[PDB]
């Protein structure tokens, strides 16, 4: 009944049921990011020769870089039937607040995780700016997810590629000790009590292991129908107003400035809550934060589920065996270079009783001496010269240390290409794209577009609060992927060269010559080719 | 031979003593030079006469305290031998295994301190399901000495009872004749009710311990006894030493059959109100804590007396008893009979002391070093591994350091059904 | 696992030890029959003898699975006495089973199952029928036999033939 | 016994070229015009199928019903409609895809079909799997009583390397009835019939 | 299938190893000799001092 | 000392650049040529001996 | 056969080698190698020519049906043209 015995028991069947695919992540970052002599028993069991004959990690740093080569960014595009410029406010916000290093940041994180791994992820938080805010004195902001594998433990009953149907996160932070002061003065928690989580990292590599504090976030998605008010707009038309989002702050401020009232209205929708828990209590119980959404956007590599059960998989888990036979055959090569005696003579000790020094080594004699007799024997026994074998390598050891390179060789190629990489991207950039959306339309100001100019219409509380006020006719612009650009001066200037590269030597080539002059940044020889443009165009009609 | 992946999920334990009691973590460097306890002030009671003319008549002031201290860490070290397969796996099932453990060990000694230093005995002469509403009776009597003593339940109250005498609860709430809603739930789910004659928690403890009857018998007081609340006494060297509050030594005439942990009470001495000093109809019960010589005991609830004659007016505002030991008071001893034990207690009677090992450390370098988070209560240790190559074999060690202490002794308390004989 | 206290623990590690269970299955459980080809121009019974084989088959099953739970339960609980007389005895019965199972620590997550046979479950019955008093537990009880679908704390209670 | 067990995978390099090559030709539905209908017929039509069908859940059920098809042989989809207020496309509502994993199975049809779309099965059977949290959704989204576990042929198979499996199965049955109902011809206040 | 307990042996708190007021209860699965049986809990016991600590 | 600006004034450049398990961990060109590079000095000094 | 198999060593009797073990350690500290030459019952110790444990060889079997296998599974594994 109790509220954490829920999430822990949620929690717990999250974490057990996918279990085996976390470890097998693990395992192929530790590989390919730490060492490939992954055991750990053979820390103290006498040191012998263990090699790393690297093959693997120069296809992953292939990829990495075709799939760096070629960035992906979020593209609103306007819905059928709409105003053929309903995105590009949003795409202006987009493209401003995700312009920052912060958002690349993350984006390669999850890329080059998703390449390694197979599962990679980001996040999206909103925060109070006041110097240079984005709209409403906020920002939208994404924040990496490092070893999303094991620290973003999705719902269980989820089959989506994009995790949309999750009904509910675990995100497991971890922290140094001035991380976790910092923590709880951001959040107005306790910083006395130490909080407590389940190692991400389990108890799989004992070593390489910090002093870190743990703490976990619980997001979860409610959809439920509430109360939506229908005003009428002084201004024109009726728009639609949730009652949660102006219940007490603005429900009076509203009449006072001039809407009315004209019916009331039930509207599903969907509410995301945050919580702060550790093992043993909730710090913070059921925060309500911005948007329909979970903010945790996942990138998978290949992807699917065996028998109920996800399994991810990115270049490096195929590759493991051969590359440790590679290594292992090369270790014992060298062993056998490094330990084994070296080709000498077999001699009696009265064969050359008396001439030893004529064999130490120096080249200070025409011939080597030998004794002839024996006091006894009368003569000493002869027997050919026999040398001690020169080292050699196993044609085992060759065959083995080709066929193990060639295995590798054959089977790190991912596809041809990283076609399938990339559309994965895509699809977590798409859905990267709705989750800011609705993040927008529940924090920011976004002004409607009449036919008659932008109306931004807003009022503030009795507590100097401003309330945004967005319609119910928001969902304008659908998502889409294009090529990133930092600014909408950047993206109308790619169009501009885009439609010029195919128009031929006419009048729209004059024309999209004169638009591309106009569109240009400023100095001073540029400011007067673009003032030239513009008289042009203006002249031009 | 090798086995499958599917674990056969065996025990499964619950701490709701140890997740309810409070945790407290001083600071450490100063734990470090003060050794490990900590002194803090008890609520201030004040004198007050009647009269016009007081000529050197006021008092002065007095402030008693009481402290807490840490015991020694509760340790899962164990060993891993390189060449087996046996070790090998099940490592990690090791780690899990001693945070469950280092929970049940920190739940334990919660029930055991909280048993052992309950100064309110509340008693009975026949077991719970015998009569009806016994066990309600049981749980309103823990109430009512807790209300006339005016102690502090502000923070909230809990009463635990032994999973034996909660079945025998609910059989005493099922056998009714009669299904409404209490009955129905204690029909359906076995339990009684979570707020039960004025508690507001009310569970069943799996791990409270067994009271074993007390073999004292015609022990008397030897020589009249009056004690006296103090905040410090000097020592030989004249220093001032502060002078723990819930404890006193009292000297009888023969403490065999006595231990830690037997209930007492005195022929002849009575609780009082506390605040207001009026006397009670409940004789006043103590709890030796410590059996030291074979004359001497250790009490928890210091036996001030109203009637003292001894006494400064600001150390008679302490007063608990109504009547000092006289030299032939007879001690009688309430455990008559072994019995699993019922725990009630003012939520803010027991805390948890904690400290970290900061091994973490420079100097600790070739052992590493993690925060253990043991589940359900929240407490965090050290969790560290090194590995010697003269013996070949990695050890692992499991650390965490707590001191269970019971600040007011005289708001815990102990319900002991069954005690005739 | 076990544990010690103390700073120092020199020389007193210990080993680890996990043990295991055996799962394993037995005689398959058959239906011959012969028939000779002028026996099938109807066929009737052919088909209602592979419907009852497969019923039957069930049925054992079953069988199997109550015997194995009966000849290998350590649990015992015993009372001195029909559970049809003094009140509230099926209670009692069913709650010193949960009270047993909850002291010894055991894990009950995955629920946990009470099986009467009907001749205790009419006693059970006739147990909350008897109670002077219909409130809506012993109106159940009158109008079908049910005792309810969760006793003192079980999660299933049901009746087995 | 305790011997040495490599994989030197050379299928799925084959398997990843196929997939890759499959994805990058992506195909949809394309609704035209009958003959003697109206040149603009199925206008409507189609932007509503690509209304509702540009999420991503539609993507991933088609891409999944492939790499499923490529290696085992056989996937699949379903499409469900839903009630939707914010964005419908359509009388507050949405039609939309989803994903079947393991169609081999988990999806079990008519056995008395002999076409490749299954088009002839008057019946087919999903065999929804899930854990407990699953099946608490599940009955509170199609109101059923949760305390009444369901139970039905486990499609999978005890994978001896995984610690959990889950338990809850549950079975969805669609059957088709062809017959003859009564249809009734108004007059058009406006115009024709 | 028989229901046997030992006259002194008392089940334990299989976590706290705290003795419980109830006799440890066996049921005999195997009778293998005339004078040897087959029970199915093991009966360590907590008090044996040939027993490692793990 | 209050110095200008809002950002610390070190920049940092990385190469390869990640985390493994709460620990960053960072390489170049080098740290994985030493094995070999390491093994042709010995051989080759073997073998000039 | 990688792993578990003996190394290409000599084969010694230990008379031969009685008292000059430490010259077959592996060090580089001596010139040469030493062998016993007499026995005081035998005269002398028996001529035969020194034999070295075979190198670890794939068999001619496991290559071919390798290379068989890799080639089968090439071939078969070209969905249509």
């Amino acid at each position: 009944e109790n509220r954490l015995e829920s999430i822990l028991s949620r929690f717990d069947a999250d974490w057990t049921a996918s279990d085996e695919a976390r470890r097998e992540a693990k395992n192929d970052l530790f590989f390919s990011r730490v060492s490939q002599w992954d055991d750990w028993l053979s820390q103290y069991t006498t040191l012998q020769y263990r090699g790393q004959f690297d093959v693997v990690r120069p296809v992953v740093r292939k990829l990495v870089s075709e799939m760096r080569q070629n960035p992906i960014d979020v593209l609103y595009r306007p819905k059928d039937g709409a105003r053929p410029d309903a995105a590009d406010v949003l795409m202006g916000m987009y493209r401003t607040d995700m312009r920052h290093n912060t958002a690349k940041i993350a984006v390669n994180i999850a890329v080059r995780e998703q390449i390694e791994a197979g599962v990679g992820a980001w996040r999206l938080v909103t925060d109070y700016e006041d110097q240079s805010p984005t709209s409403n004195n906020q920002v939208i902001r994404r924040e990496p997810i490092h070893s999303a594998c094991s620290h973003v433990i999705w719902d269980s009953n989820s089959k989506l590629m994009d995790k949309s149907d999750a009904r509910h996160c675990t995100v497991i932070h971890s922290m140094s000790q001035n991380g976790w002061e910092d923590f709880a003065e951001k959040y107005d928690l306790d910083a006395d009590d130490i909080p407590s989580f389940q190692n991400p990292n389990d108890w799989v590599f004992p070593w390489l292991t910090q002093d870190t504090i743990q703490i976990a976030e619980f997001y979860e998605v409610v959809e439920k129908k509430e109360t939506a008010f229908i005003y009428q707009d002084p201004v024109t038309g009726e728009p639609v107003s949730y009652f949660k989002r102006d219940i007490k702050d603005v429900i009076d401020d509203l009449a006072d400035s001039g809407f009315i009232k004209i019916a009331e209205r039930q509207i599903k929708r969907r509410r995301v809550y945050k919580s702060i828990i550790t093992c043993t209590a909730v710090l913070k119980d059921k925060q309500l934060i911005a948007g329909e959404h979970i903010p945790i956007v996942p990138v998978f590599g290949e992807w699917g589920f065996v028998e109920d059960k996800e399994v991810y998989e990115g270049v490096v888990r195929l590759t493991k065996d051969g590359q440790r036979l590679r290594n292992m055959i090369m270790s014992f090569n060298a062993d056998i270079v490094a330990r084994t005696p070296k080709k000498k003579p077999f001699f009696w000790p009265e064969q050359i009783a008396g001439f030893e020094h004529m064999y130490d080594g120096n080249d200070d004699y025409p011939y080597y001496l030998l004794n002839r007799t024996d006091e006894n024997s009368g003569d000493l026994p002869t027997q050919p010269l026999a040398y001690y074998e020169n080292p050699e390598v196993p044609q085992a050891n060759a065959y083995m240390l080709e066929a193990a390179t060639s295995a590798v060789k054959e089977v790190a190629t991912l596809g041809v290409e990283t076609y399938v990489f990339q559309d994965n991207l895509a699809t977590a950039m798409r859905r990267d794209g709705e989750i800011y959306q609705s993040i927008v339309n529940d924090i920011y100001d976004v002004p409607r577009n009449v036919t008659i100019l932008m109306a931004e219409v807003v009022d503030l509380a009795t507590g100097e609060k401003q309330v945004l006020n967005d319609i119910r006719g928001r969902y304008e612009c659908y998502t889409d992927v294009g090529p990133s650009f930092q600014s909408m001066k950047q993206q109308n200037r790619a169009e501009i060269l885009e439609l010029l590269g195919k128009t031929p030597q006419g009048t729209p080539e004059y024309q999209l010559l004169l638009l591309q002059y106009f569109t240009l940044l400023d100095g001073k020889g540029v400011e007067m080719m673009r003032d030239y443009a513009n008289k042009q165009l203006i002249q031009m009609g | 031979t090798l086995a499958v992946d599917e674990i056969i999920e065996t025990i499964s334990a619950i701490t709701p003593m140890a997740q309810k009691a409070k945790k407290y973590t001083p600071p450490a460097a100063s734990m470090q030079r003060s050794s490990n306890t900590i002194w803090m002030p008890v609520e201030q009671e004040s004198p007050t006469q009647e009269g016009w003319d007081l000529t050197d008549k006021a008092t002065g002031l007095l402030e008693l305290n009481v402290a807490v201290n840490m015991g020694e860490p509760d340790n899962d070290f164990f060993q891993l031998r390189a060449d087996d397969l046996r070790d090998e796996t099940a490592y990690r099932r090791r780690i899990q295994s001693a945070a469950r453990k280092l929970a049940n060990n920190v739940e334990l000694k919660v029930a055991n301190m909280a048993a052992e230093m309950g100064s309110l005995v509340i008693t009975s002469p026949d077991a719970i399901g015998t009569n009806t509403a016994d066990a309600w009776n049981f749980v309103a009597d823990a109430e009512e000495i807790m209300f006339s003593r005016e102690l502090n339940r502000d923070m909230g109250t809990s009463y635990f009872f032994n999973p034996q005498d909660y079945k025998k609860a609910g059989y005493d709430l099922t056998k009714r004749d009669i299904f409404g809603r209490i009955p129905e739930e204690a029909y359906r789910d076995g339990t009684i009710q979570r707020q039960v004659a004025g508690f507001d928690d009310v569970l069943r403890s799996p791990k409270l311990p067994v009271l074993t009857k007390s073999t004292a018998t015609g022990i008397t007081v030897s020589g009249a006894q009056s004690f006296k609340p103090v905040a410090w006494q000097l020592d030989n060297d004249g220093n001032k030493v502060n002078v723990d509050n819930r404890f006193a030594t009292v000297t009888l005439s023969a403490t065999t059959g006595m231990k830690r942990g037997d209930k007492i009470s005195f022929a002849g001495v009575k609780f009082l109100g506390q605040m207001a000093k009026n006397v009670l109809a409940q004789d006043a019960t103590f709890s030796v804590v410590r059996v030291v010589d074979g004359t001497h005991v250790e009490i928890t609830p210091k036996p001030v007396a109203l009637d003292d004659v001894s006494l400064s007016p600001e150390q008679r505002a302490y007063a608990n008893v109504n009547t000092s030991l006289a030299d032939a008071m007879a001690v009688n001893i309430l455990n008559v009979k072994d019995a699993r034990t019922n725990v009630f207690w003012a939520d803010d009677a027991i805390r948890i002391v904690s400290q970290p090992i900061p091994a973490n450390h420079e100097l600790f370098a070739g052992m590493k070093t993690t925060s253990f988070s043991i589940p359900d209560v929240g407490l965090n240790g050290i969790f560290a591994t090194q590995g010697d190559i003269s013996t070949l074999s990695g050890l692992c060690r499991i650390a965490l350091w707590y001191g269970v202490n019971a600040t007011r002794p005289e708001a815990i308390g102990v319900g002991l059904p069954g005690q005739t004989a």
